[PDB]
């Protein structure tokens, strides 16, 4: 649940894309 | 090559942000865009790509190129689960149709015709 460690290697930034 | 995000965290992950990608944007589709190793285009860092259910295959594409500045000289090709997707083909069918055990998609590029 929620293992949202603060060591993420990997970041995967939220982007809304549309043109 | 291997899938980066499933080899860190996916599955909880992909379950969290789909249902706050749906909530909040019910009419976008969760993608997934990564660089494959070998060809000579710039490469791609790790994001979450949600694009209007609205658009079509050859305005997401056309996107993915314009936002990395695909120059002329060179050309570009996406793929998804092992096929060439039709450019004329809505975001949401392609969503809906391909849509994974996650609900989301994952996309490949690749700036080389013949990637062996």
């Amino acid at each position: 649940g929620a293992m949202e460690i603060i060591h993420e290697d990997n970041e995967w930034g939220i982007e809304l894309v549309s043109e | 090559m291997g899938w980066m995000f499933k080899e860190d965290h996916s599955l909880e992950h992909r379950c969290v942000e789909s249902a706050k990608i749906r909530a909040k944007y019910p009419d976008r589709v969760p993608v997934i865009v990564e660089k494959v190793s070998g060809s000579q285009i710039v490469d791609i860092d790790k994001r979450k790509y949600l694009v209007p259910s609205d658009i079509t295959v050859a305005q997401f594409m056309w996107i993915i190129r314009k936002r990395i500045q695909l120059p002329s000289e060179k050309a570009i090709f996406l793929f998804v689960d092992k096929t060439v997707p039709q450019s004329s083909l809505t975001m949401g069918q392609l969503y809906e149709k391909e849509k994974d055990e996650d609900g989301f998609l994952y996309v490949a590029y690749s700036g080389e015709n013949t990637f062996g």
